[PDB]
C-alpha cells in the first residue's frame, strides 16, 4: 500500500514467549502498556484507534486487552483482525493505514495469543476434510517437508543444511530473554529430533507458545510531539492474498511471498539487497532457506549458497532471524507478525544488547504468511519495510 | 448418525465406470477461456460455467513426496503423499501405496484406488492413490 | 468516522438465512457473487480491496470466501476482522474507510457465519472464553434476560409487553423469504414457548443461525463508472468500543448505543427522528424496546409508549426491523452486520416486494454490537447511516 | 498429568485458613483511591500499588435470570444474578435456590458452594449468593 505520508514507530511492546499461565488480555495489555510508555505519551486517548491480531483465542481480544487500561469507551474505535499467522502484522498495518491516510495521528496495533493455558483439539489449527488435501491426509509439516523435499533434489542440499537454520536461529536467540529456546543446539540434535515427515524433524518446526507484541505509530508531526528521539521510518508495507489454481508450481519457489516483497520493494524504492536484518516465517527450516531466494536475497537456486557462506548470519548480506524466528519464540499465532516489528525497531535503535546486530542494521524487513487452502501456496502475506527515521 | 457418512471421493474427479471400465480422473475446460481445471461451479479465471468434460491421463510423476510418521488423527502410520504432475499440466495431491524410503521425485507413477481414510462411520473412504509402475 | 470523500453502496449480497448445510465459506461466496453482479463486475480483477467479517469459523475466512472465485493474489489485500457480532458490519465499515481515504476506488465488506454444522443444540453461547462471567456460567440468553428482569421490576412492564417485539418482527419478516422464521404469531404463543432465561422465552431470543451478506462500495466515478442506477450513499458510519468498569450501571441504558447513535447523528448531520427504517441488534426482545429510548428515537420513559403506539412499524415514525430483525433470521454472529446493510439497501431501492416499506424509505439506520466481555454492556458497537443516493 | 482446580479463585475469594468466614476481596488504589478487584494496574491512573479491602458479605440482587438453556455441560436449572455491594462494586455470581423465587432489590449473603465440573470432573467450588432469613 502507498502511504500518503509518511508514518513513523513510537514505543513498541514486547512480553517474554513460552508458556504463560496469563491469558491472551494480560499479556497484550503488557505490550500496549510497554508501547505506550515507550511513545511517551500522557494522555492515553491520545491512540485514536487500535487493531488487535489474535487467531483463537476469542472474538473480541482487543476490547479485553484495552478494557484493563481503562481505554475502551466512544474514543477509542477496537477492530480485531485474522488471517492466520499474518494477524499481528495486519493490526499494525491498520494502524498505518489509518495515519498514512489521515484517520488518524496516532494509532496502536497489538499480536496477542495464548494457545497453551486452553484446550485447542489439532483439528483448529488444521481446515477441514472439506478441503480436498486434507481430505487425502494433508498435514502442514507435510506440505513444507515437500518443499524441502524438492529443494534437495534440485540443489542438493542435505537434511544437515536444513539443521543448520535451527542451529542459526536459536544461536542468534542465546541473549534473547524474550525468546524461549535458545543456545547452541548441535546439528546431531536437531537431525537426530523425531521424524513427523521427512525430511522435517521435530527440531525443524517451530512450537506453538503464547506471547504479545504492540506498536504505536503516528504521524511526523506527532512524533516531534511526543519527542521521540529515534522514530522508525515505515518505508513500506503490503498485504496480499494467495493465488489459486491446480497447475505445477516450484514449490522451491512462493508465488505470493515472492510477489508481496517486490512490490514492498517498489512501493519503498529499497531493494533486497539493501535489507540489514529479516525477520520471516521460519514455522519451518526449509521456510527460511527457501525465502532466502524467494525475496530476492540471492538468485534461484543459490539459497543454499546463501546459507553455508555465511550470508544470513552476523557479518553477512543480511542477518536473517536476528531475535531467533519462530524457531526460537515459539509461535502464537496472532503474536508473531507484531513481534517481528517490536524486535525489528530494538534492533534499529541499537537496543538489543548481547543479541544486538553489529554494525547496527539500517533497514529492517518482516514477513509472516498464513492458512494455505488447496492450491494455495499461502492464505496471506504482510511484509513491513523499515528504516532508521533519525538523522545525526 | 443412521444416514451413512460418505464412502467414495469425489464423483467430479474419480471416474468409475458403470459397465467396469477402468477408472480415470477427469478435468474441465472452460469452453470460454479453454482453462483446464478440477471441475468447479464456475471458472476461476473468466467466471464462464459453460464446461466441456476432459478425461485425463492415468499415468503422473511425483513432483514431489514426503514419508508422513505424525499425521493426522485416525490415518494409520506411516503414510506416503504427493504432488503428482499429470501431462495435461494439472497437479493432485493424492496418497502414494508402498513403504517408507522407496520413492524419489520425477518418478513415473499409475493411478489406482485404496482407502485414504475411515469415515464418521469406522469404514472406509475410498479414492484415488498412485502407485509405482515398476 | 468523517469521510473525506463521498462512499457509495453499489450492489448487495445476502443469502437466506437458517440452518445450512453448506459451511460458511460457501455461504459467503453466494453473498459476494450477488453483491458483485449487483455492481456490475463480470471479472475477478475489478475489486481492490475486501475485509471479511466472522465470529468462530475460521482464521483465514475471506480468503476461503474468494479462493474459489479466483480472486485471490497480488491485486486483493483480504483482511478478516471480528468483534463478535460487530464483525459484519466491521467488514463494510473497513471497506468503505478503503474508498473514503482513497486507498481503493471500489471494495467489498462480506459477513460470513455457518454456526449449526460446527456445534451441538441444547446449549446457549458463553460470555468470552476467558471472561470471568464465563467461569461462573453466563449465557448471552441470560446477561439478555437480566436487562428483562430489572426493566420490569422498575417499569411494571410485563412479559406480554416485551412479546409484542416478536410479534412484530415477525409480522415484518412474513413475506420476506430470506428469514428463518416470520408470520403470524400471537402474545400468548410467544409467552407459552418454553423458558429459556428467565423472562425470555423461546420466541423472544433470536436463532443461532447461518448465512451470509455482502455490500460492494466505491466513489461517485466509480459509481458511475459501473453504472449504478440506485447508489445508496454512506451518510456516516461509527464504530465504538464499550465502556468497561465494574460499577452498578443501569443495564436498562445501554451506554455505548448511547453514545455512538449520537456520534453517528453527529457526523452525518441526520437526527434519529429522521431515521425511516432502522435494523437494530434485536438479539432479544428487550433489546429493541430498550434501544428506542437509548437511540433517542422517543423520549426516556416512552419506549413502550412508542411500542404500542405503532410507531416502530408500518405507519409510524421509524419502521424498525422491517426485514424482520434478529428475531426473525436469526444469527449468525459475522453475518448479521452486513445483512442488515444489505436489507436497508434493498428498502432504499424499492426492492423488497411484499415487506416493502412505504412510503419508500430515503434514510436506513443500522446497528450491531459484540459482547461476552465482564464489565462492559456490550465490548463493541457499529452503526451505519444510509440514504439515497440517486436523484430524481 | 497436571491436575485442575478445584476452587475460584484466590485472587477474589478469600478462605481464612483459621476458619473464619470468608469475604470476596476488592483492592484500593493507592493512588487515586479507586476501588475494583484485583488488577495488575489500577484502570483509572494506572498505578500497580494497592491495599486489600475486605468486602461485604451483605449484597442486594440488582437482576437475575433463571437459566433452563445452560453453557455446554453445565446441569440446569441454575441461577445467575448481579449482586451489587456497599462499597459500589457489582459481581456476577450464581445464586443458590430454586427458579422462580428471587426478586431484584433483594438482599443476599455470601456462600460457598460448587459451580461447575473441573475436567478431572471434581467440583469447583467458588463464591454464590443466597438469601438471607
Ligand atoms: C434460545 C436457544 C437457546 C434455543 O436453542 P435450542 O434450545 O438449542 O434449540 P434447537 O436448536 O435445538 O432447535 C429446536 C427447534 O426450535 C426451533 N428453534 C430453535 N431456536 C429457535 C429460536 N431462537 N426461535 C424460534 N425457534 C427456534 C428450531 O427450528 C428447531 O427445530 P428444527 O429441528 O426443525 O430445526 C438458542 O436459540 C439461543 O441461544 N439463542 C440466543 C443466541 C445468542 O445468544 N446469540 C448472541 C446474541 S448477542
Ligand atoms: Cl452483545
Ligand atoms: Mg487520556
Ligand atoms: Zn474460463
Ligand atoms: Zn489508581
Amino acid at each position: 500500500m502507498k502511504l500518503q505520508r509518511e508514518v513513523y514507530i513510537a514505543g513498541v511492546g514486547e512480553t517474554k514467549f513460552g508458556k504463560h499461565t496469563v491469558d491472551f488480555d494480560v499479556l497484550g495489555r503488557e505490550a500496549a502498556l510497554q508501547a505506550m510508555n515507550g511513545s511517551n505519551i500522557d494522555r492515553p486517548d491520545m491512540i485514536q484507534s487500535a487493531y488487535v491480531g489474535n487467531g483463537m483465542n476469542d472474538m473480541t481480544t482487543g476490547q479485553a486487552v484495552f478494557r484493563g487500561l481503562g481505554m475502551c469507551g466512544p474514543n477509542l474505535p477496537i477492530i480485531n483482525v485474522q488471517s492466520a499467522c499474518s494477524a499481528g502484522a495486519m493490526a499494525v498495518f491498520c494502524a498505518i493505514k489509518d495515519v498514512a491516510t489521515g484517520v488518524t495521528d496516532l494509532s496502536i496495533g497489538v499480536g496477542t495469543e495464548n494457545h497453551t493455558m486452553h484446550r485447542q483439539s489439532g483439528a483448529a489449527f488444521s481446515a477441514a476434510r472439506s478441503d480436498i488435501e486434507t481430505m487425502h491426509g494433508a498435514v502442514m509439516t507435510g506440505k513444507y517437508a515437500m518443499r524441502a523435499t524438492r529443494y534437495m533434489h534440485e540443489t542438493g542440499a542435505t537434511i544437515e543444511d536444513l539443521a543448520m537454520i535451527t542451529v542459526k536461529n536459536r544461536k542468534h536467540a542465546t541473549h534473547n530473554p524474550y525468546a524461549w529456546f535458545k543456545g547452541a543446539i548441535t546439528v546431531e540434535e536437531v537431525v537426530n529430533s523425531r521424524m513427523v515427515a521427512y525430511p522435517m524433524t521435530l527440531q525443524q518446526c517451530c512450537g506453538i507458545a503464547d506471547g504479545a507484541a504492540a506498536v504505536v505509530v503516528g504521524s511526523k508531526e506527532m512524533m516531534k510531539k511526543l519527542g521521540i528521539a529515534k522514530p522508525v521510518k515505515v518505508a513500506g508495507v503490503v498485504v496480499e492474498s494467495g493465488p489459486y489454481h491446480n497447475r505445477p508450481r516450484d514449490i522451491t519457489g512462493d508465488d505470493i511471498t515472492e510477489t508481496t516483497s517486490e512490490k514492498l520493494y517498489e512501493e519503498s524504492g529499497i531493494g533486497p539487497k539493501e535489507v540489514n536484518i529479516l525477520e520471516l516465517h521460519d514455522a519451518f527450516t526449509i521456510a527460511e532457506l527457501l525465502y532466502y531466494e524467494c525475496m530476492g536475497l540471492c538468485k534461484k537456486g543459490d539459497g543454499l549458497k546463501f546459507l553455508r557462506d555465511g550470508q544470513s548470519t552476523y557479518g553477512g548480506q543480511c542477518v536473517v532471524s536476528p531475535r531467533g524466528g519462530l524457531l526460537s519464540y515459539g509461535h502464537p499465532i496472532g503474536a508473531s507478525g507484531a513481534a517481528q516489528i517490536a524486535q525489528n525497531v530494538k534492533q534499529l535503535r541499537g537496543e538489543c544488547g548481547g543479541y544486538q546486530v553489529g554494525p547496527t542494521p539500517k533497514v529492517a524487513m518482516s514477513h509472516v504468511t498464513g492458512g494455505g487452502l488447496s492450491g494455495t501456496e499461502h492464505a496471506a502475506c504482510t511484509m513491513h519495510m523499515l528504516v532508521k527515521g533519525w538523522g545525526s | 448418525e443412521k444416514e451413512p457418512d460418505i464412502t467414495f471421493f469425489h464423483p467430479d474427479i474419480l471416474e468409475v465406470p458403470k459397465d467396469g471400465g477402468l477408472p480415470y480422473l477427469k478435468g474441465y475446460r472452460c469452453k470460454k477461456c479453454g482453462q483446464l481445471d478440477f471441475k468447479t461451479e464456475m471458472c476461476t479465471n473468466c467466471w464462464s460455467e459453460e464446461f466441456e468434460m476432459v478425461p485425463l491421463s492415468r499415468r503422473g510423476k511425483v513432483y514431489s513426496f514426503s514419508d508422513i510418521y505424525i499425521g493426522q488423527q485416525g490415518l494409520a502410520t506411516p503414510y506416503i503423499f504427493a504432488y503428482v504432475d499429470l501431462p495435461e499440466n494439472l497437479r493432485v495431491f493424492a496418497q502414494l501405496e508402498g513403504e517408507v524410503d522407496t520413492y524419489r521425485c520425477d518418478e513415473e507413477v499409475e493411478l489406482t484406488l485404496g482407502p485414504i481414510r475411515m469415515n464418521n462411520d469406522n469404514l472406509p473412504i475410498i479414492s484415488y492413490k498412485f502407485k509405482k509402475i515398476a
